[PDB]
């Protein structure tokens, strides 16, 4: 099922053929995992997660899937990745 | 090196690996299993220059230092070769730091893919520990 969800980067990691970023809603909360996979993410996305940081502003579209395990919640597979707030100079 | 099953479940609960942040030794086995066949010295290079070095497959870019991946930070300051080695001690150091970085176990395709839940105990069964 393809989705749009929207919010703050509150965390990033890079550990290679995945990097992840979790986006957190305004009055915070959960925050769903966002999944690049090396295989899978288009290429374009791997260039602006490099461009991202902490508390930056994501409209995110992708793919949304429950995650595998008892630890119940969601993951999304992204086919694109906006960035909305103020430019850094 | 390439580990026996319950060898390397038996060197990880060692070195500290069962239940740490909550992941149980079949997990650690189990991610084992998938990322590196066991071996100690498998490496992979990735399309985009950086490389995945040993038993669980750490990669160059934040967490080791292989001096051949533009702007690297070694998160886990080691070399890369550490993780070559035989003796785990600097891949299982380096796992710590990185299932403590706010995702858990997965940073770990591998894990993700073929271990997440699952049915990981599987991964030390008939094992003397």
């Amino acid at each position: 099922t393809e989705v749009v969800v929207a919010g703050w980067v509150a965390s990033l990691g890079d550990y290679g053929r995945v990097k992840i970023v979790k986006v957190s809603d305004r009055e915070g909360g959960a925050a769903v995992p966002v999944y690049l996979e090396a295989g899978k993410t288009p290429d374009h996305l791997f260039k602006v997660f490099a461009e991202l940081s902490r508390e930056d502003v994501v409209v995110i579209k992708g793919i949304v899937e429950a995650s595998k395990g008892v630890g119940r919640g969601v993951e999304i597979f992204p086919s694109e990745i906006w960035i909305l707030n103020k430019a850094k100079a | 090196k390439v580990f026996g099953r319950c060898e390397l479940a038996a060197a990880m609960k060692r070195h500290g690996l069962d239940n740490y942040r909550g992941y149980s030794l079949g997990n650690w086995v189990c991610a084992a299993k998938f990322e590196s066949n066991f071996n100690t010295q498998a490496t992979n290079r990735n399309t985009d220059g950086s490389t995945d070095y040993g038993i669980l497959q750490i990669n160059s870019r934040w967490w080791c230092n292989d001096g051949r991946t533009p702007g690297s930070r070694n998160l886990c300051n080691i070399p890369c070769s550490a993780l070559l080695s035989s003796d785990i001690t600097a891949s299982v150091n380096c796992a710590k730091k990185i299932v403590s970085d706010g995702n858990g176990m997965n940073a770990w395709v591998a894990w993700r893919n073929r271990c997440k839940g699952t049915d990981v105990q599987a991964w030390i069964r008939g094992c003397r520990l």
